[PDB]
RNA sequence: AGCCAGGAUGUUGGCUUAGAAGCAGCCAUCAUUUAAAGAAAGCGUAAUAGCUCACUGGUCGAGUCGGCCUGCGCGGAAGA
């Protein structure tokens, strides 16, 4: 529980409305809300944010550490946002952005016309590349995984929607 | 150079001894001399932790009882069959 | 070279030229069977070879015990 | 497998298997396999247990077997009604009591001794433990 | 995946975790080492 | 002098300036042309005699110019002929041939000094008398 | 325990040198210093390079690692 004790710093331009157990973050990139667990205590500071395993259940040290890094994920979300780069490796793969939907040509005999959730924007500077932009690490984490869910990389040449920071675990083709 | 904490046990017997070893303590006996023997009870945990050394069996063991500390030698160890504990030790008063 | 090891390839070494990496080795005749069918299966059809005779060298224990009918 | 050469009788009464055991200390080598459960060991499991741990060290050190089958356990043949006489002896067992020193060995390093006994124990129907020779 | 009633940590990177109450072993390097139910 | 992308730490024969199939896999990995490299090799090759093995380090610059800082006999290959025989091992503790002194090797440590400057004159000899210990040889003075 | 600098390797060490360069494994098990360094486990590999591992030289700043004896629970556990 080193991360349960470690306070979340709130730098300038960021507003934290500690209203009971539902906490709303607010900053440079909008505003998000998140309800916390009742095993977790909350106090602001002079400027930072310190949380505690509130009395009652004794497993709050396990709980507040989860409750800490969530807000530590949220405080960076409304200051910089986050972004997952992708690679659409494979000949015959493109993707374009029509406002909020993505038209993925994945070698299927039906167009993959996938629509994103709200609060995120996509960027396709290269047709085999996808730059998702959003606030939460959670919401863009799933979207990148749902994009991988259409064509997961096969371990022979890695044809798929692999991450640009992930190395694919290709094996030997080993036969004819 | 080992030291043993112990005391005199009373009301001995079969079930009496079985009542002891289910309470983290076990009996013993000290004999040898022109006197009467001494049925001495001593802590189980402490002496079992120190019986691993060879100096537990090659030294004048310094058992203290009611203030009076005596130097004895370890004759035999009647230990538990399959559990790693032990049941009884014979201390000849050397 | 690694697949040549499975074909008992007594290697010599690795040499290079202007666009090719030439490697000469000794291979048993018993494991010559369909070699270029397995060669260009591993080299994308861009390789070649030529078989020449050297000697009736030693047949090991597993290879000596096989053909005895 | 181990079997008594020239015993007195052909069959023997069943008999309960109570009490404790006599072989308790690691009396010959340094590392033994004391038994914690209470059952019986036929000769086939006796032969198989040594075999697995003999090849665990492959030759190394002396290995002593402290249990020998004495009880001639019989079985009746199938489709035969009860009675009609005691059945013929099929296999020989050694009744195991709690705190019995089974297989014992010497001349091997400790860590592989516990390893070799671990390979042997899974062939046994009795829960055992790895015990070490103490002084006296 | 191997539904083996015993599970052994077969490598260095093989980690043992309890998912949904069931003990599961996964590996970062070798996907042949995945197993459960132990 | 670039850190790892092309540096090769091996060679055997000075007089045999041709890289035989034993040596060739290292040159073919990056494409080192030995023929004009032999002319640069033979400037220092002629300074030493043949019969004592020589290694090389290889440095390739960014502009396809490739050079080297070659050697003289280092640690293993000089102590072998110092014993008289190039080999005779596979059994360090199980064989015992010859007895060599360190004062005579203190002179050849200075010949290794201008070649492969291995630390602490006698402790480098103590690193290779361990090799003499591992070649089955014995050393006593 | 991580993060950056690392991998303190003489030794392309025999050998079988076609290579077994710490890593084919038999062996010596030498030594440099011995503030961070075994003449070596491991996939990877023709063989080096390799990323590491043993180990943290500086960063942070508190407790921590694995067995033993056991109380109570889980999985093992599929029938008309």
């Amino acid at each position: 529980s080193r991360v349960a004790k470690a306070p979340v710093v709130v730098p300038a331009g960021v507003d934290v409305k500690i209203n009971g157990q539902v906490i709303t973050i607010k900053g440079k990139n909008g505003e998000l809300t998140r309800t916390l667990n009742d095993a977790v205590e909350v106090k602001h500071a002079d400027n930072t944010l310190t949380f505690g395993p509130r009395d009652g259940y004794a497993d709050g040290w396990a709980q507040a550490g989860t409750a800490r890094a969530l807000l530590n994920s949220m405080v960076i979300g409304v200051t910089e946002g986050f972004t997952k780069k992708l690679q659409l490796v494979g000949v015959g793969y493109r993707a374009a952005v029509k406002g909020n939907v993505i038209n993925l040509s994945l070698g299927f005999s039906h167009p993959v016309d996938h629509q994103l959730p709200a609060g995120i924007t996509a960027e396709c500077p290269t047709q085999t590349e996808i730059v998702l932009k959003g606030a939460d690490k959670q919401v863009i984490g799933q979207v990148a995984a749902d994009l991988r869910a259409y064509r997961r990389p096969e371990p022979y040449k890695g044809k798929g929607v692999r991450y640009a920071d992930e190395v694919v675990r290709t094996k030997e083709a080993k036969k004819k | 150079m080992f030291t043993i904490n112990a005391e005199v046990r009373k009301e001995q017997g079969k079930g009496a001894s079985r009542r002891l070893r289910a309470a983290n303590k076990f009996p013993a006996i000290i004999y040898g001399g022109k006197e009467a023997p001494l049925a001495i009870e001593l802590d189980h945990d402490k002496v079992m932790n120190m019986q691993a050394k060879a100096e537990f069996y090659s030294e004048v063991l310094t058992i203290v009882v009611d203030g009076k500390e005596i130097k004895v030698k370890a004759q035999d160890v009647q230990r538990h069959p399959y559990k790693p504990k032990l049941q009884h030790i014979d201390f000849v008063r050397a | 070279i690694g697949d040549l090891s499975r074909r008992r390839g007594m290697l010599k070494g690795q040499e290079s030229e202007v666009t090719g990496v030439k490697i000469h080795a000794e291979v048993p005749l018993s494991e010559m069977f369909g070699y270029a069918t397995q060669l260009r299966s591993l080299t994308k059809g861009r390789a070649s070879y030529t078989m020449e005779f050297l000697k009736y060298d030693e047949a090991p224990s597993n290879v000596a015990q096989a053909v005895i009918e | 497998m181990l079997q008594p050469k020239r015993t007195k009788f052909r069959k023997m009464h069943k008999g309960r298997n109570r009490g404790l055991a006599q072989g308790t200390d690691v009396s010959f080598g340094s590392f033994g396999l004391k038994a914690v459960g209470r059952g019986r060991l036929t000769a086939r499991q006796i032969e198989a247990a040594r075999r697995a741990m003999t090849r665990a060290v492959k030759r190394q050190g002396k290995i002593w077997i402290r249990v020998f089958p004495d009880k001639p356990i019989t079985e009746k043949p199938l489709a035969v009604r009860m009675g009609k006489g005691k059945g013929n002896v099929e296999y020989w067992v050694a009744l195991i009591q709690p705190g019995k020193v089974l297989y014992e060995m010497d001349g091997v390093p400790e860590e592989l001794a516990r390893e070799a006994f671990k390979l042997a124990a899974a062939k046994l129907p009795i829960k055992t433990t790895f015990v070490t020779k103490t002084v006296m | 995946m191997k539904v083996r009633a015993s599970v052994k940590k077969l490598c260095r990177n093989c980690k043992i975790v309890k998912r949904d109450g069931v003990i599961r072993v996964i590996c970062s390097a070798e996907p042949k080492h995945k197993q459960r139910q132990g | 002098a670039k850190k790892v992308q092309a540096y090769v730490k091996l060679q055997v024969a000075a007089g045999m300036a041709n890289p035989s199939p034993p040596v060739g896999p290292a040159l073919g990995q990056q494409g080192v042309n030995i023929m004009e490299f032999c002319k640069a090799f033979n400037a220092k090759t002629d300074s030493i005699e043949k019969g004592l093995p020589i290694p090389v380090v290889i440095t390739v610059y960014a502009d396809r110019s490739f050079t080297f800082v070659t050697k003289t006999p280092p640690a293993a290959v000089l102590l072998k002929k110092a014993a008289g025989i190039k080999s005779g091992s596979g059994k360090p503790n199980k064989d015992k041939v010859g007895k060599i002194s360190r004062a005579q090797l203190q002179e050849i440590a200075q010949t290794k000094a201008a070649d492969m400057t291995g630390a602490d004159i006698e402790a480098m000899t103590r690193s290779i008398e361990g090799t003499a210990r591992s070649m089955g040889l014995v050393v006593e003075d």
